[PDB]
């Protein structure tokens, strides 16, 4: 089915570029859909960015025209877009979404995960990653001093599931974050059962397991 | 571009009903029947439930409704289940071919008072091989979401090295919180005792933890 | 009550492309026409084979609303005996016709800035329609000697064309929403009647 990928740089300097991909599945680009970016402030509302269409047609908000942009890759099956001379009100997390056709907004139907993009002067930063030791019991993986958000923490490659907590991160006093992950588990399965940690930090290109 | 005025917030009891407002213009939502609204549970993108005023999108629950008088839209969710504790946006096309949002309505469904569950991890070895102590208190499953952390090493109160996370809440509605304890792993051997107290409506919940 | 549900027709939220037309059956209930006039300022409204104000006193078999949308330029091939790409293969409505015609401006709701491409019309077409024939195939047309193998690229085109309705285009070239009302007399009771 038609799914959506959005892809681009973490952090974008002040005053700088903000440039991202939504890569279209399962479906062609060519589609009579207005493919559109909407993005959501930490914690604030939704507001529409902007759409475009494979004709080349483009619409954009009045409050962010001057300073946006949005393409077409018919041969890469992906849209653009591109939000020049950014300021920390710009940190959002940004989606990429559609249309249920190409004409008068009729509702977006699907949409992408979402990928937080965070505008600030400080530098990238990747994490330290150290394991947690343990009825029923817990084990953890602790992602400590990175920036920017966010990490992604997957356990067994993706084959576990079931009891599984990511805890939203600390911003510390020093302006990096620490997160914890962690699983509860049976306590037989402690030592007859293997766990893998695989922590990874897009904005770092940072893949460790654990 | 248009302001669309929603509730801030929106409480129902489970079986209730209730009713979203979304008012606006004529330039959006009175000249157009073109509204839409949308179900957003934390961390998830936004979940199409009704376009064009009334239409409910395939494998929609029948208890959304959506209906529009004027300027003004309202999405009414009949026979509440707590799975239904969201953040709704309306939106609407305007007469200048551009979309706007409404600022969102919190929808709270009524649970029961949730005791945390308390975990607490001693700072791992390769943690104090580069030199750090960082021991993580882990809250979760709580309600209402609002706790206080207060760390006691050796049966001392600790007041530094305290950083504690603002509840938030989690896919069952219940919130999550955790407190990191920052040391050196000279204070870490230089007690035996380790200990967080977590505070939730009066009842207090400790652990502990210590090197061996 | 039990009137006959005109607003269903007119005041629907989207209309169809001309290409795939969309028709409703009225029968059994009580016809109101003074709405219809009463309802907006109808940029067209042509009869043929009846007086649109002695409709109140007449009783039919069954009445059909026709909805789609073209441009304004292709409103006069909305009538019986006429001839363009819309008239050809498109919507036909016989030399015979026994109806009205009602058409309106729509370019607040259907034209939107940079296109709208929902609505659609056939651009090819290896012959004629015959009246109230309706063509929904997509199939590649080949407009070259060579045939296309179902595959479309050069002379092998898609059949339909887009209209990408913008504000800004000029009155003729602007979305005209358009409801045909053809009236049935047959040999069985007539249901479908005027407010006394
Ligand atoms: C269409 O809607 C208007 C109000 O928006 C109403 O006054 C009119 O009677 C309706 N037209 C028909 C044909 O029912």
């Amino acid at each position: 089915q038609v799914e959506l990928q959005e892809s681009g740089p973490g952090l974008v300097k002040p005053s700088g570029t903000l440039s991202l991909t939504c890569a279209v599945s399962g479906g062609s680009i060519s589609s009579n859909n207005w493919w559109t970016w909407v993005r959501q402030p930490p914690g604030k509302g939704l507001e529409w960015i902007g759409e475009i269409h494979h004709s080349g047609g483009t619409n954009y908000n009045p409050s962010l025209k001057s300073r946006v942009t949005m393409s077409v890759d018919k041969s890469k099956n992906q849209f653009s877009l591109n939000l020049y001379s950014v300021t920390a009100a710009d940190t959002a997390v940004y989606y990429c979404t559609r249309d249920r056709a190409g004409g008068t907004y009729s509702g977006f139907d699907f949409w992408g995960q979402g990928t937080l993009v965070t505008v600030s002067s400080a530098s990238t930063k990747g994490p330290s990653v150290f394991p947690l030791a343990p009825g029923t019991a817990a084990l953890g993986c602790l992602v400590k001093d990175y920036f920017p958000e966010p990490v992604t923490v997957s356990w067994n490659s993706g084959a576990l599931t079931s009891g599984v907590h990511t805890f939203p991160a600390v911003l510390q006093s020093s302006g990096l974050y620490s997160l914890s992950s962690v699983v509860t588990v049976p306590s037989s399965s402690l030592g007859t059962q293997t766990y893998i940690c695989n922590v990874n930090h897009k904005p770092s290109n940072t893949k460790v397991d654990k | 571009q248009a302001v669309v005025t929603q509730p801030a917030s929106v409480s129902g009891s489970p079986g209730q009903s209730i009713t979203i407002s979304c008012t606006g213009t004529s330039s959006d939502v009175g000249g157009y029947n073109y509204v839409s609204w949308y179900q957003q549970h934390p961390g998830k993108a936004p979940k199409l439930m009704i376009y064009d005023v009334s239409n409910r999108p395939s494998g929609v629950s029948n208890r959304f409704s959506g209906s529009k008088s004027g300027n003004t839209a309202s999405l009414t969710i009949s026979g509440l289940q707590a799975e239904d504790e969201a953040d709704y946006y309306c939106s609407s096309y305007t007469s200048s071919s551009t979309v706007v949002f409404g600022g969102g309505t919190k929808v709270t469904v009524l649970q029961p008072k949730a005791n945390p569950t308390v975990t607490l991890f001693p700072p791992s070895s390769e943690e104090l091989q580069a030199n750090k102590a960082t021991l993580v208190c882990l809250i979760s499953d709580f309600y209402p979401g609002a706790v206080t952390v207060a760390w006691k090493a050796d049966g001392s109160p600790v007041k530094a090295g305290v950083e504690t996370t603002k509840p938030s809440k989690q896919s069952n509605n219940k919130y999550a919180a955790s407190s990191y304890l920052s040391l050196t792993p000279e204070q870490w051997k230089s007690h035996r005792s380790y200990s967080c107290q977590v505070t939730h409506e009066g009842s207090t919940v400790e652990k502990t933890v210590a090197p061996t | 009550t039990n009137l006959c549900p005109f607003g269903e027709v007119f005041n629907a939220t989207r209309f169809a492309s001309v290409y795939a037309w969309n028709r409703k059956r009225i029968s059994n209930c009580v016809a109101d026409y003074s709405v219809l006039y009463n309802s907006a300022s109808f940029s067209t409204f042509k009869c043929y084979g009846v007086s649109p104000t002695k409709l109140n006193d007449l009783c039919f078999t069954n009445v059909y609303a026709d909805s789609f949308v073209i441009r304004g330029d292709e409103v006069r091939q909305i009538a019986p005996g006429q001839t363009g790409k819309i008239a050809d293969y498109n919507y036909k409505l016989p030399d015979d016709f026994t109806g009205c015609v009602i058409a309106w401006n729509s370019n607040n709701l259907d034209s939107k800035v940079g296109g709208n491409y929902n609505y659609l019309y056939r651009l090819f077409r290896k012959s004629n329609l015959k009246p109230f024939e309706r063509d929904i195939s997509t199939e590649i047309y080949q407009a070259g000697s060579t045939p296309c193998n179902g595959v479309e690229g050069f002379n092998c085109y898609f059949p339909l064309q887009s209209y990408g309705f913008q504000p800004t285009n000029g009155v003729g070239y602007q979305p005209y929403r358009v409801v045909v009302l053809s009236f049935e007399l047959l040999h069985a009771p007539a249901t479908v009647c005027g407010p006394k």
